[PDB]
């Protein structure tokens, strides 16, 4: 305790934490340590110190994931929840990271009830992201709409795989429906630019 | 003749069909296959279109017209194209065909192992609706890809360690002799094995040699009896490094290094995240740590890694002038977007 206080007064936060952790030999982590690291944002030393205790290391994983999800960045939160599970939070981090495939795999392997709602959220993201390639992919494979998938194919300037998808639904009308109109629009926009 | 048939017969939609057919035949006879593939289809015959697509790398449209015309051999054509894709190193297309056209997805997972994309690998695995398929086909695949990338990064780590030395000797079989007035000595793809100047690279082929320097061996001052640039002072008491090495050899070695590092960086981070997701944080840490170590080793050395394009002619000086041509003709490294969880 004296060593922790000494390292606090000089501001030596890392020393304070690496000497406070050792006060208790129990497998149950303390709450002073988590309060300190939350107040000072030094979880890096938490995971640089507890490479031994898996359970307490996972506690630090949890708090770090919360911190990263809060402040800026998201795939960190998801890959950290990967150990803790944190199912809904993991899904949220993945879909806020625009990582459709991993989140939807977790959904179909865990939640057979919200499989398409997350697909709706991902298609909204990709339409806002203007990433019509994965938008078309999740539309055809998960939303199961060949017409909309080909529409996104034309949006992303893709026609060859659009022809693939039109063939896949045994629908050659799609060319006269979207593909030929899409190519006409492409000609228009290239002329405009 | 087609030149007399593309001027006066230029706008005869029916005659121009045969004109384009013969032009496509001639262009195929000109060892070209892409424009020939696009030119083989005004008439409306699509078997020739598939035949040209075989050599035109337009797989998808070939399989499409095949299944529209002869859907019985489509699996055979898919296998025939997977053969090339395995040869031509485009494993992702073969994996997509295997998982979509063909029945099995595990072989597509294996081809995913050849491209380092574990997100889609697990996606197409859980497409079979079983989480044990992870440990069945992608977790072993992830371990294998981990081993492959780890060994490749070990090779690159050895490369950066060796190039930091004057003799380039930090591996098992790399060594160069002092005062050898020629010899590029880059007989390996990644400079893993190099023989002395009197044995290595005496052939006329110098892979990844010219595309790293803005100069050549054409000495305008007639020095070295027009030998390869920067071979004058190959002593081991130089005291410093950079443009005093075999400058072309040094920059081509480091250009291969930076190319490997940059190309692996997306794959490297992909594998790092894949290993992190599989509760084996320790190897993700190890891979990222080795990656950051080699990056840090390269960070302080490009400041001296330098070669001069067309001003070196038996130069007595070690580094030549201070800095004449910029750091763009010589190789340069990029930053690394590390994760935050393996630390």
């Amino acid at each position: 305790r004296r060593k922790f206080l000494i390292d606090d007064y000089l501001g030596n936060y890392e020393k304070a934490l690496e000497h406070l952790s050792e006060i208790d030999k129990d497998g149950n982590v303390s709450e002073e340590v988590i309060d300190y690291v939350e107040s000072h944002d030094l979880y890096k030393h938490g995971l640089a110190l507890y490479r031994y205790d898996s359970e307490k290391q996972n506690v630090i994983y949890n708090i770090y994931a919360k911190h990263l999800s809060s402040n800026q960045m998201y795939t960190d939160a998801a890959v950290a929840y990967e150990m803790l599970g944190k199912l809904k939070e993991a899904m949220g981090a993945y879909q806020s990271a625009k990582r459709w495939r991993e989140a939807m795999s977790i959904a179909v392997q865990k939640f057979p009830e919200e499989v398409e709602s997350v697909a709706e959220e991902l298609i909204s993201s990709l339409t806002f992201e203007h990433r019509y390639v994965d938008a078309a992919d999740i539309q055809l494979e998960y939303l199961d709409n060949v017409k909309e998938a080909v529409a996104l194919y034309c949006k992303a300037y893709r026609y060859d795989i659009a022809s693939l998808v039109a063939i896949k639904a045994k629908k050659d009308e799609l060319l006269e429906e979207v593909v030929d109109p899409g190519l006409g629009e492409g000609f228009g926009i290239i002329a405009e630019l | 003749l087609y030149k007399h048939g593309l001027a006066l017969y230029r706008y005869d939609s029916e005659k121009q069909n045969v004109i384009y057919n013969i032009y496509a035949k001639h262009l195929s006879s000109n060892q070209m296959y892409t424009d020939a593939a696009v030119a083989y289809e005004m008439l409306g015959k699509l078997k020739e279109a598939m035949g040209a697509y075989q050599s035109a790398k337009r797989w998808r449209e070939a399989m499409s017209i095949a299944v529209q015309k002869f859907p019985e051999e489509v699996e055979s054509v898919a296998e025939e194209l997977i053969s090339s894709l395995t040869f031509e190193h485009r494993y992702v297309d073969a994996a997509d065909i295997q998982l979509e056209y063909l029945d099995n997805v595990k072989e597509a997972v294996a081809l995913y192992c050849k491209a380092y994309r574990y997100d889609i690998a697990s996606l197409v695995a859980i497409k079979a609706k079983k989480d044990e398929l992870l440990e069945e086909v992608v977790d072993p695949g992830l371990g294998e890809g981990f081993g492959i990338i780890a060994e490749l990064l070990a090779d690159c780590k050895g490369q950066i360690n060796s190039q930091l030395r004057r003799l380039r000797e930090l591996r098992a079989k790399k060594e160069e002799n002092p005062y050898a007035f020629y010899g590029q000595e880059t007989e390996q793809a990644d400079d893993v094995s190099v023989a002395p100047s009197e044995t290595s690279t005496q052939e006329s082929f110098f892979t990844r040699y010219t595309g790293k320097t803005g100069g050549t061996a054409k000495t305008g001052a007639s020095r070295r009896t027009a030998k390869n640039k920067r071979r004058e002072e190959r002593k081991r008491a130089r005291g410093k490094k950079g443009t005093i090495y075999e400058e072309e050899y040094l920059v081509q070695s480091v250009g291969r290094l930076i190319e490997r590092l940059n190309q692996t960086k997306p794959d490297a981070v992909r594998v790092v995240e894949g290993l992190c997701r599989r509760n084996m944080r320790e190897q993700a840490h190890q891979i990222q740590k080795n990656f950051v170590e080699v990056l840090d080793l390269l960070k302080a050395n490009v400041k001296e890694i330098y070669s001069i394009s067309e001003k070196d002619r038996e130069r007595v000086n070690e580094n030549g002038e201070v800095y004449y041509i910029p750091e763009i003709p010589v190789p340069e490294i990029h930053d690394f977007p590390k994760s935050h969880i393996v630390d």
